[PDB]
């Protein structure tokens, strides 16, 4: 019953409800993204604002789609279960109707798809959510990160960080992200993602997440005592000089 | 009708399912496989009406897929034949149902128990320690009810359904070019490949 | 026509916030208070209804304690009326399920059904959200004994101890400092008591101002128990707990 | 505090509704347009202000007939009573299919009044941009009325709408004087071509085209039919005649 | 005033008026040129076409609704599109259930019709086009001028668009020259050509400018442009 | 923005402007009438007022038939009366042909009461502008006075009055049904209750009346009808040779 | 046309107020006083006839009405809301209820009702809400005699003795003064009318005040005999006359 | 706050009008047309060095006779892109033909002033129009080659040569003194590189500009990151020349 | 009970020549053994150079027959005045009834 346009167009050409998405995508705990030469690791910050949580329930940043793609995001919580929920929904469907698993870039595609259509369409406010979209094509070694935001807009990344303080973050990969070679091994391409959680967090011994993504459905997520191991290493090295 | 058979011996789940696919006059081939695994533990196997056979089994199989990735967790085969009951109820009542009847075999971990549970296209199901489906069962239900014991293993349960195809291929007046039988147990699903030359 | 009219409850503010929301999560505060503290052989749940009268019948009355099935119950804070419209769908939900699966619903899944209906409201058809926070209660056979909240937003999170309504910055703050995780249910009853009358607006804390109850397990039996206290039995576990 | 004539079904505080105030002022502005009862029929006569050599004579017919029997003459937005008369006809024969007798006049007023008055109702539409001048001979006589934007329609002698309305009111009085007699069909075409003559001194500027239509028991069988050639000319001259 | 009532077409101004109208009507005023008139035989839709660059298109004004009738636009040509093809199917419509072809007179009424619904309801807006429409029916020429605001008039001659008043005033001086050009139609068209050339500040009209469209007696609706319309520059 | 005064909801002192408007709507016509009831029937009297010459005196009523057995006058402008009249029509023909007796006045107005309360909650629907008074001789309940206004209001009356001067006829019944202390009118012909109303009309508005000023309805066992002009002017005849 | 408000007319405001909610209770806070009493063998509801003309008839317009033989109604606001609540109620009480287990709602699940049908008139597109309290008194078997107050918020909860709208602060005050969990039926209607002589200003009698009990069944009532099980209505509206004899030995 | 097709007091769309300033926010396209292909540029204008610029998409195939560049919002057009490509085939499906490319532009262009409720209409369900403006380009038998401009507007229009985006009055103003109707196809090539090396604010590798062309003969490519790669070290041979 | 479908007879040829085409049938409409008419053309000129005929029951034949003849009315109009060349035309007519697949046009049909 209900269509009042709300996405529109203002006078300097601008469609302000997305662009105010985005901003609800800029508080959301931060979100990054790298791919290594046969690897791709996503990491995630945990808020410390209230911690007194039952992390054995609690939903997660990082959310299987397909057993060989995943998809962390940030913004609105609530929000990005509609959309992993549809996208889960659209990896079965691609897999009756093809007799295959979807590309990472179809997936993909089909968020950005969802997310636009919430901004041209009446009744309905965007989404406010960004994602990062990780994962192995099936029968494929060569490795895929992708980025959607609000406005419908994907592309894919050699590394990429979203959420509150990305510019810090997107910031030190810049620099320390080398296209001639990549992160050779799983472990110094895990090491190069907490350093730039580090950049943001402030001690992550349990306010960083990590996940490892493999060719042929191969995810498995670190727990505490694992990634400390990292984060002990990473300021240890770092004191001297 | 095609031939479809369950045995849940005392580690594990067996099905047998016929492997001859006959429209009208012709066999049109003699080498298919009448399952779907719908999770790591859980198998079904299905025979009726044309089309409908595979249609639901794959429909199923996707539903349950979509399930254990939103709860990165398995359905018991309790609870996956329960959904399967109630889509064969809500079937038949439409405007033109599904023809099919399945064998679910299933291995629970929780309880560390094998399960087998028979359902026509109806949505008759039942829990039993052997089923089949169609004319199938007037041959082989008296033979494994004699010879038939809880305890039995998955070597012996084998050899106890070698009893039935051999009962089958004996006094079916139809060529159902033999059959694929599998295993369901605490290690998943696996195919015995020599049922040819055992 | 209409347009005039629209007060827009599902638009972004420049901050990329939903008024609305942050207005109905305003409203709750104001709400009496909502405990729930997760031990490790039950939970517990414990309220404070907000204005009484001593005409007020207090056994025939339910307005912050509901139960959703066997193994699930709620803490209400907020809006009554929208809650009962909430928790209905829930007791459905929760049957359904049975009927499909012949088994109970996970806790998770119930309480994720019900916050994607209230993030519905929060991103189409133009209606105001439900002005309700939830926390649940629940044990199912997967993850045991499990805690959640949820809020007008949309969004549930999981607890080991919890608080939604009036104060909560300084209940959660006084939940964290006395909370160990090996602790046993008696003394949860006792932590949960003890942080509402540090937090109350009221002269003291009567039994007439509380709801209580407990989801436990009868050592000598093996199956789940939800237990909602009769007043009577509110009065005698504030004197055990030494608040006469 | 005001802004109460900015949504069409909105009371103002002394009990008016100002959009359909507004819609009279489009009516005010428009051509002059006006309706005769005689003893047996009725007459009905426009005024057509030729803005151009430009617009062809004859052409652009401004009266529509309903059904068989029935006029319309209409004053203000042409568009608008063009519509109300597409409303007039599906009311029209809707009627005549479930009772095979063409709608009473009567009757068929109050189709176009409830019609009307229904779009003073919601902010959703607009009022009527028109007055209505029709009637016809039905089973008991003739009728001849008048509908406002507003969906109030009473029965005539005489009625006039448009620039000229005033002036026409005037001349329909005194008919209604010296004739309590009746006033035939034959006489009032002529008496309304002096009505428009006398009327159109306020729209002087630009020259016009007068256009008649008629509908009497004995002169037309009861069927409503234009003034065309002879008769039309006849009562030009009288009209011209009697103006100095 | 003004300011507050001009929201959308749902709202009367005090003084009477429907703003919303008003300014679809000033998209007309707005657009490029365009001429129709007719005689006893013949009725000529005369159009300048209006270009974005000099390397761009002259994009059409003059849409074909059936073998006897057709229009001309001026104002916003995607409306204009959605009127003709409600028009074309209007027209076929009458030759399908009826065998008859549509009544030029009745074409008015329709868009009429049309437009006055735009004009009354929520949520809907004007119409931003003005059209001429010319047939030849079993009454002979006809020539139609439609508003925006659903008025309809038929006329012998006219102009809308940009400097249209000019064009106007010319043929309100020539009509009793070239309401008896029976049987002519090139002497018609080069009335026509005439007739759009008092509404020029801008320039020559050319080859790829000129479109001209033509309908009568024993002419089928036809359209030119390019060297088709050589013979007439 | 002041727009709790523009629809129907609520401002902040409580309060639907929209509907006391309409109340004010209702005075618009500037027309009085009175109910009142007799041993076995019911009248009603309207003021009929005719400003302008051209119109046709036959067509200018504000009192209505809703049935055999209702009749219904209306204090308010004649479109939203003819949108009343219609429903009410409507609603009474539909009450026979479902449950098989004759819609009940009572009944009749619950029901109008009832869709004009929708109009003081749902907020695309603006009240109607106008009070309406129900008559009958109802089977069950004897002679009948039923009023509805805006508000979604509605109560049985022994007599009644509205219009700009609805004050000063309802105090002048007020006292004579104390005198006579009973709340009827002690009279068997309708003729005589006809012209009991008409002279209290004239007492209490201190107006005389020509058989053009007045309009008359009147309800009996089994129908209701209106009187013509000369059925009025024996009425005024009857009253004057006496008074 | 079509009702092109599909969205809300109640929402929060920025203290997190439900503006509509608190303006329909300001609306109920000037209606006329109600009041009910519960005994430990009947319930009492009470109000004032306020009657808007002495030419009108005051019996025409019952504002207490029955819903279920065994439950009944009264309150304080905008009588045309009540009366459009009270048919709601009444066939609500039959199409969720009566018409699935042959038997009528127990008190809680009816009052239940009523609160949802008023709850979404606080969330539905394009409605205000409504401007009533309820005050609703019943039996059933199971819960025995009980009374709730239901609010425009849709919020309901049960008491042992309350009023609402005009001098209800007053009369709260009177109630929790006289009030004990050892009256008889007959008590609590003596206290009721002592309450309502409070707020009443005019004439106090059997004429200007309604009265309703739920007491035991009225094997009389019933209008037919033969089944033994059915008792009839425990709903009882006092006549004119019965009220009047309560207040001749005030 | 006025509904969304309210007119301005000048005669005009108010979010038509507005969704045209969110084009000249966009990135630079553009497309020349020759006799013997047309060429489509864009502008790829990755946000960052770690965006992999192969995966903008700003030239997409409609059918291997028409092709298209947009500027503006870009999520806008994807759906602009699935109608294109289902008319074409379904057009060939119904008929065994090549669909015309003006036929093709003008269903995308009937698409674009759709954005109503189906009150006084039809049916017309979308809440504001498309921020992007598309360069649509083809070859059928009928007319040869052509380059149509497509509008939010619902106007489309045929060019010799049309640039639109952030650079388009500028780049435009450089095409009109360029153009010439014997133009080649590497000629062509050449302009279209020149033009966005002006207008970009970058340095002009094969990474931030992809080309592309459909001729009658091999339909419509893209080309690849190699061949235009030599495309440039031609033209700063030949710019440095004079 | 009602039977949609009738039998009006009537024969058709259609030769494709070398740089020309012809298709001829008889002008004999019938019902059972009666006559209706013995001119009654029934192939028919679709402009474009197509000529067609739509053989068996004669209302569906006409019904086709107008429903192909609008077909090019409307794809000169879509299309910018484009000749519906004879394979296109084909492809339409296939489309025109297997769109009434579930309730034939009972005509075998030549162009
Ligand atoms: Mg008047
Ligand atoms: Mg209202
Ligand atoms: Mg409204
Ligand atoms: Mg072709």
């Amino acid at each position: 019953g209900y269509d009042r346009a709300l996405s529109i167009f203002s006078p300097d050409g601008h469609i302000f409800q997305v662009e105010y998405a985005l901003e609800a995508v800029k508080r959301g705990t931060c979100a990054v993204g790298v791919k290594g030469k046969n690897c791709v690791v996503l990491g995630c910050e945990r808020r410390s604002t209230l911690k007194l949580q039952d992390t054995r329930i609690t939903p997660s940043k990082v959310s299987k789609i397909d057993s060989h793609v995943v998809l962390s995001f940030s913004g609105l919580n609530a929000d990005s279960r509609i959309l992993i929920e549809k996208a889960r929904v659209e990896a079965q469907s691609h897999r009756l109707t093809l007799e295959d698993p979807v590309t990472v870039e179809y997936l993909t595609r089909y968020v950005a798809g969802v997310q636009q259509r919430y901004t041209q369409s009446g009744g309905v406010r965007p989404f406010g959510v960004s994602t990062l979209i990780a994962g192995f094509d099936p029968r494929d070694d060569e490795p895929k990160l992708y980025q959607t935001e609000p406005s419908g807009i994907y592309s894919s990344w050699s590394a990429q960080t979203i959420g509150r303080n990305s510019k810090t973050v997107r910031e030190f990969l810049e620099k320390n992200y080398d296209r001639k070679e990549p992160p050779a091994t799983v472990e110094e391409c895990v090491k190069l993602t907490v350093r730039s959680l580090l950049e943001v967090v402030q001690t992550g011994a349990k306010n960083i997440e990590i996940t490892v993504v493999k060719p042929d459905s191969d995810i498995v997520a670190l727990s505490s005592e694992e990634i400390n191991q990292y984060v002990t290493q990473i300021e240890q090295e770092k004191q001297e000089q | 009708m095609d031939i479809i058979l369950g045995i849940r011996v005392q580690d594990s789940v067996i099905l047998a399912s016929s492997k001859a696919v006959t429209r009208g006059i012709s066999v049109l081939k003699d080498s298919d496989d009448k399952t779907r695994q719908l999770s790591p533990h859980t198998l079904m196997s299905f025979a009726g009406e044309a089309g409908d056979t595979v249609q639901f089994a794959e429909y199923i199989q996707a539903n349950i897929q979509l399930y254990s990735i939103r709860e990165d967790y398995e359905l018991s085969p309790q609870a996956v034949s329960s959904f399967v009951r109630q889509e064969l109820a809500k079937s038949i009542r439409s405007r033109r149902p599904y023809q099919v009847n399945v064998l679910i075999g299933g291995y629970d971990k929780k309880k560390n128990k094998p399960e087998l549970y028979q359902i026509d296209y109806l949505g008759t199901k039942v829990e039993l320690p052997y089923g089949a489906h169609g004319y199938s069962g007037f041959y082989t239900f008296s033979l494994l009810d004699h010879h038939y014991r809880p305890d039995m293993t998955t070597e012996e349960g084998l050899d106890l359904l070698k009893l039935c195809v051999q009962e089958l291929e004996k006094r079916m007046p139809m060529d159902f070019k033999g059959v694929i039988v599998k295993i369901v147990d605490k290690d998943g699903i696996r195919q015995v490949d020599d049922f040819q030359a055992q | 026509g209409s347009r005039r009219y629209d007060s827009r409850t599902t638009i972004f503010s420049p901050e990329g916030r939903l008024y609305q929301v942050e207005y109905a999560l305003e409203s709750i505060s104001h709400a009496g208070t909502a405990i729930g503290i997760m031990a490790s052989d039950g939970i517990v749940l414990a309220a404070e209804r907000k204005v009484t009268s001593t005409l007020l019948e207090q056994d025939t009355s339910t307005e912050k304690l509901y139960k959703l099935n066997d193994k699930i119950a709620v803490a209400v804070a907020g809006l009554t009326a929208d809650a009962e419209i909430l928790i209905n769908t829930a007791r459905i939900h929760a049957q359904n399920y049975l009927k499909t699966y012949n088994e109970d619903i996970p806790v998770e899944i119930l309480v994720r059904r019900l916050s994607d209906i209230k993030q519905g409201y929060t991103q189409h058809g133009g209606l105001r959200p439900f002005g309700v926070s939830f926390i649940y209660a629940g044990y199912d056979d997967r993850y045991g004994y499990q805690l959640y909240t949820s809020n007008p937003s949309g969004n549930y999170t999981g607890w080991k101890a919890i608080s939604v309504g009036a104060n909560t910055s300084a209940a959660q703050t006084l939940l964290q400092m006395d909370y160990k995780d090996d602790m046993k249910v008696d003394d949860a009853i006792e932590l949960a008591l003890k942080t509402l009358s540090k937090t109350t607006d009221s002269s003291a804390l009567t039994y007439d101002r509380l709801e209580f109850a407990t989801i436990r397990k009868g050592a000598n039996d093996g199956e789940v128990y939800q237990k909602i206290f009769k007043p009577q039995e509110i009065k005698d576990i504030l004197v055990k707990t030494g608040i006469t | 505090g005001t802004g109460y004539d900015l949504s069409n079904s909105v009371f103002s505080p002394d009990g008016r509704n100002f959009q359909v105030e507004y819609a009279v002022k489009a009516v005010e502005n428009g051509t002059t347009s006006i309706g005769i009862k005689c003893n047996d029929g009725v007459v009905f006569a426009v005024e057509k202000l030729i803005t151009s050599k430009l617009l062809v004579p004859q052409k652009n017919v401004k009266i529509q007939v309903v059904d068989r029997h029935i006029g319309c003459v209409y004053s203000g937005l042409i568009p608008d009573g063009r519509h109300l008369v597409n409303r007039g006809r599906e009311e029209a024969a809707s009627f005549k299919k479930l009772y095979k007798t063409p709608i009473p006049i009567p009757a068929f007023a109050d189709r176009l009044g409830q019609y009307v008055q229904a779009h003073t109702l919601y902010n959703s539409v607009r009022p009527f941009g028109v007055s209505t001048i029709f009637g016809g001979v039905d089973k008991n006589g003739a009728h001849l009325y008048m509908l406002e934007p507003s969906g109030s329609y009473w029965g005539y002698k005489g009625a006039a709408t448009g620039k000229g309305r005033q002036s026409a009111k005037a001349e329909l009085e005194k008919l209604v004087d010296h004739h309590p007699e009746g006033l035939s069909a034959r006489e009032a075409v002529k008496q309304a071509a002096k009505i428009i003559y006398l009327a159109h001194e306020d729209n002087k500027e630009k020259d016009f085209e007068l256009e008649i239509s008629w509908c009497s028991l004995s002169e037309t069988n009861g069927l409503h039919k234009f003034v065309k050639g002879d008769l039309l000319q006849e009562a030009i001259d009288f009209a011209q005649k009697e103006i100095n | 005033f003004r300011n507050n009532y001009d929201g959308d077409t749902v709202t009367f101004s005090p003084t009477g008026r429907l703003f919303q109208v008003e300014y679809a009507l000033e998209a007309i005023k707005q657009g490029s040129v365009t001429v129709g008139l007719r005689s006893n035989t013949h009725a000529v839709l005369v159009a300048l076409k209006r270009n974005a660059d000099e390397l761009s298109s002259y994009q059409k004004k003059i849409i074909k609704c059936d073998e006897h009738m057709g229009l001309s636009l001026a104002g916003l040509a995607p409306d204009a599109r959605v009127l003709s093809n409600y028009l074309r199917q209007q027209c076929n419509y009458s030759s399908l259930v009826f065998n008859r072809k549509l009544a030029v007179e009745r074409a008015g009424h329709l868009l009429c019709d049309k437009a006055q619904k735009n004009t009354q309801s929520y949520g809907g807006r004007p119409y931003g086009v003005g059209l001429l429409i010319i047939g030849y029916d079993k009454s002979g020429a006809h020539l139609l001028e439609f508003q925006p605001s659903g008025n309809v008039t038929e006329l012998y001659g006219t102009a809308i668009g940009a400097r249209s008043q000019g064009a106007k005033t010319y043929l309100e001086r020539t009509l009793d020259t070239f309401i008896k050009i029976d049987g002519n139609p090139d002497e018609l068209i080069k009335a026509g050509v005439e007739a759009i050339s008092q509404s020029l500040r801008d320039e020559s009209l050319t080859v790829d400018n000129l479109s001209i469209a033509i309908v009568g007696k024993d002419t089928p609706f036809t359209i030119y442009d390019g060297e088709a319309v050589a013979k007439y520059i | 923005a002041g727009y709790d005064r523009h629809i129907t909801i609520f401002s902040p002192e409580g309060r639907l402007y929209q509907v006391e408007y309409a109340f004010k709507a209702t005075n618009q016509t500037n027309i009085n009438s009175l109910a009142v009831r007799g041993k076995d029937c019911t009248v009603v009297i309207s003021q009929k007022k005719v400003p302008d010459k051209l119109l046709d005196p036959t067509t200018v009523s504000y009192i209505f038939c809703i049935s055999r057995t209702i009749g219904m006058v209306v204090n308010g402008p004649i479109p939203d009366a003819r949108n009343a009249a219609l429903r009410a029509k409507a609603e009474a023909a539909e009450f026979r042909y479902k449950y098989g007796y004759d819609m009940p006045c009572d009944v009749l107005a619950k029901r109008m009461a009832n869709l004009s309360q929708i109009y003081t909650q749902r907020a695309y629907m603006r009240p109607l502008g106008v009070i309406l008074t129900f008559v009958s001789v109802d089977e069950e309940l004897g002679p009948s006075i039923y009023k509805t206004d805006p508000a979604g209001y509605y109560v049985g009356y022994k007599a009644t009055a509205t219009g700009p001067k609805q004050q000063e006829i309802t105090t002048n019944l007020e006292n004579h049904f104390k005198k006579s202390k009973i709340d009827h009118i002690n009279e068997e012909s309708w003729e005589k209750v006809v012209e009991f109303a008409i002279t209290h009309m004239i007492d209490a508005l201190g107006t005389e009346f020509s058989k053009n000023d007045l309009e008359v309805g009147v309800a009996t066992k089994d129908k209701f009808f209106t009187l013509s002009a000369e059925n009025i002017e024996e009425r005024l005849v009857a009253i004057a040779e006496q008074d | 046309m079509t009702d092109r408000y599909s969205f809300s007319l109640t929402t929060f405001s920025p203290s997190g107020k439900l503006g509509q909610i608190d303006y329909a209770l300001t609306a109920v806070k000037q209606g006329v006083t109600s009041l009910g009493i519960k005994a430990t063998n009947g319930v009492v509801i009470a109000t004032e006839k306020k009657s808007s003309s002495p030419l009108a008839m005051s019996e025409t317009l019952s504002k207490v009405s029955l819903l279920t033989p065994d439950i009944g109604a009264v309150y304080s606001g905008m009588g045309p809301d009540y009366r459009v609540l009270v048919d709601k109620s009444r066939k609500v009480a039959h199409t969720s209820y009566k018409r699935i287990y042959g038997e009528y709602p127990p008190t809680k699940l009816l009052v239940s009702e009523v609160a949802k049908i008023m709850q979404e008139a606080t969330q539905s597109g394009g409605v205000r809400p409504f401007g009533v309290s309820l005050l609703i008194a019943g039996h059933d078997e199971f819960n025995g005699f009980s009374l709730y107050q239901v609010d425009p918020s849709g919020s309901y909860f049960p008491w042992k003795a309350t009023a609402i709208g005009k001098g209800s602060v007053a009369a709260k005050t009177f109630l929790e003064k006289r009030w004990n969990d050892e009256l008889e039926l007959e008590d609590a209607i003596h206290i009721a009318l002592l309450t309502l002589k409070e707020s009443v200003e005019g004439e106090f009698n059997g004429d200007t005040i309604e009265l309703a009990i739920i007491g035991d069944e009225n094997p009389d009532l019933l209008g037919y005999t033969g089944i033994p099980t059915d008792k009839g209505p425990r709903f009882r509206k006092l006549t004119s006359q019965e009220i009047n004899d309560r207040l001749e030995a005030l | 706050d006025r509904g969304v097709s309210t007119f301005s007091p000048e005669g005009r769309l108010f979010q038509v009008e507005y969704s045209l300033e969110a084009i000249k926010l966009g990135s630079t396209a553009i497309g020349i047309a020759t006799k013997e292909g047309v060429v489509l540029g864009v502008e790829k204008r990755a946000t960052s060095p770690l965006l992999e610029s192969d995966s903008i998409e700003k030239i997409v195939e409609i059918d291997r006779h028409i092709g298209c560049a947009m500027s503006g919002l870009t999520a806008d057009a994807r759906s602009m892109i699935e109608h294109a490509r289902t008319a074409a085939v379904t057009h060939n499906l119904y008929y065994d033909e090549d669909i015309n490319v003006e036929s093709l532009t003008q269903s995308v262009c009937d698409l674009a002033l759709r954005f109503g409720e189906g009150a006084s209409g039809e049916e017309r369900l979308m809440s504001r129009p498309f921020g992007v403006a598309l360069l649509i380009a083809g070859h059928d038998a009928d007319d040869g080659y052509q380059l149509f401009h497509a509008e939010p507007s619902g106007t489309f229009y045929r060019y010799n040569a049309k640039a639109i985006g952030s650079g388009s009055e500028g780049a435009q103003a450089e095409l009109l003194n360029e153009w010439h109707s014997s133009l080649t196809l590497k000629e062509a090539e050449l302009l279209v590189l020149k033009i966005l090396k002006q207008v970009m604010e970058e340095k002009l590798d094969e990474n931030n500009a992809q080309l592309s062309c459909i001729t009658k003969q091999d339909g419509f490519k893209i080309y690849d990151n190699e061949k235009t790669a030599e495309l440039i070290k031609e033209l700063k041979e030949k710019e440095a020349a004079e | 009970q009602f039977n949609p479908y009738g039998d009006n007879g009537g024969t058709i040829l259609g030769i494709a020549g070398e740089d020309f085409a012809v298709l001829a049938g008889d002008t004999r409409n019938i019902t059972d053994y009666s006559i209706n008419s013995r001119y009654e053309p029934k192939v028919f000129d679709c402009g474009d150079n197509i000529v067609m005929s739509a053989n068996g029951f004669a209302a569906d034949g006409d019904a086709l027959v107008k429903r192909f003849k609008n077909s090019v009315k409307w794809y000169h109009f879509d299309h910018n005045d484009k000749k519906l060349s004879i394979n296109s035309a084909a492809r339409n007519i296939q489309h025109l009834l297997y769109g009434k697949r579930f309730f034939p046009y009972y005509v075998h049909t030549i162009i």
